């Protein structure tokens, strides 16, 4: 074993797990999911005694991962994972999942146009996930034409801002807890135009973290066995946590 | 959205 050496010893036996995972979506306008994926990594930071023996399970029957790479000291077949981690912060594992993705935001967007002079833009969030569980940092960005003279918005939660050097409208927020829904409107104020080009309309997109694994993966234990020395499983102390973040997550209209 | 939770689930 040459990534952990001999004679570690800890009068605390400790262990963290961080569950890192980023989700993409992009979505048609009338609700279709066009293309969906999670990239995950596990990260362990263990602080355990001697040269221990560890098996991690999760619920991988209940989801599905499509593949995924391990780190060196994994041994490779429920055919559950197991190994000797090294001392510290070390990658785990990486993978990758496309089936029966939570996705945590949905995205309701709603235009309307007045003559030649405005656009009328309604935005819906609804987060889609326990009400005890809070989003936060969420941003929704909406993209402006590049005719836009000017834009009134008006927002409940958050605060949002035209940022004219980048063409869109930004909306923050600092935390949203599940199952509900906010909304803002923006009045967009039209230069005139080349008639002939139309407006090559980007989606709206999201950033957001969450305290899951939006691909529904979670922890089920993780065990820990040192034959030599005289702690035992229980003794450990074990600490997760979940942070899914959006990636590409995008909603056309 | 980042504080460890005690103890694993399921």
């Amino acid at each position: 074993i040459g990534w952990r050496r001999e004679g570690i010893k800890y009068r605390r036996n400790e262990l963290f797990l961080d569950v890192l995972e980023s989700v993409n979506l992009l979505m048609s306008p009338q609700g279709q999911v066009l293309s969906a994926h999670v990239s995950g990594r596990v990260v362990m930071k263990s602080y355990l005694s001697g040269m221990p023996e560890c098996k991690f399970g999760m619920n991988d029957k209940s989801i599905a991962i499509d593949d995924c790479t391990f780190h060196q000291c994994v041994r490779l077949s429920e055919r559950s994972i197991s190994f000797i981690p090294p001392d510290g912060e070390f990658e785990l594992m990486r993978y990758r999942t496309t089936k029966d993705i939570i996705l945590p935001f949905r995205v309701i967007p709603l235009v309307r146009e007045v003559g030649r002079t405005k656009l009328e833009v309604k935005v819906v969030i609804k987060s889609n996930f326990k009400p005890s569980l809070l989003a936060q940092k969420i941003e929704v960005r909406i993209p402006t034409p590049l005719n836009t003279s000017g834009v009134q918005v008006i927002c409940m939660k958050g605060k949002a801002k035209y940022k004219a050097s980048e063409n869109a409208i930004v909306w923050k927020i600092k935390r949203m807890a599940g199952m509900k829904e906010s909304q803002i409107s923006a009045e967009i104020e039209l230069l005139p135009t080349n008639d002939k080009k139309k407006w090559a309309r980007p989606p709206i997109s999201m950033n957001f973290e969450v305290p899951f694994a939006p691909s529904g993966l979670k922890v089920r234990y993780l065990k820990v066995f040192e034959p030599k020395l005289n702690y035992s499983d229980h003794d450990v102390i074990k600490w997760v946590r979940y942070i899914g973040r959006s990636g590409i997550y995008e909603t056309r209209c | 959205v980042e504080d460890y939770e005690q103890g694993l689930s399921g």
